[PDB]
């Protein structure tokens, strides 16, 4: 009951915690497969900003020429 | 493609020489309006097919 006491954390503590970093966790793990997913399907197709290749121009050249 | 027909082209043309139109630039001011309407065709439609008329 002594060591119980300013020496030992308790059966309270490391069950309302460690549930605690295994939803961190869980988070972590299920956006890191979502992002395995994503980047899987965004480089295979342009639809997405990720994995986009630089376009020549958006604006050039409008004004009327001397052309035939 | 579809261009057009063999009786499109305008009758008497180029009876004058190369020079003889350079010579008077009064063509410019007299005569103007349908070279401007021409003109102005070609700008908003670049093809010949159209502005002929």
């Amino acid at each position: 009951r002594w060591i119980a006491r300013t020496f030992f954390d308790g059966p309270e503590k490391n069950y309302e915690r460690t549930m605690a970093i295994l939803q961190i966790e869980a988070e972590k793990a299920e956006l890191r497969l979502k992002e395995l997913e994503v980047r899987r399907l965004m480089r295979a197709r342009g639809d997405g900003p990720w994995f986009h290749y630089p376009t020549i121009d958006k604006e050039l050249i409008d004004h009327s020429p001397k052309a035939t | 493609e579809l261009p057009s027909l063999e009786d499109l082209k305008v009758q008497e043309v180029k009876v004058s020489s190369s020079v003889l139109k350079a010579a008077a630039h009064h063509y410019g001011a007299q005569c103007d309006k349908p070279n401007k309407e021409f003109m102005l065709c070609r700008w908003e439609e670049k093809d010949p097919r159209r502005c002929l008329e």
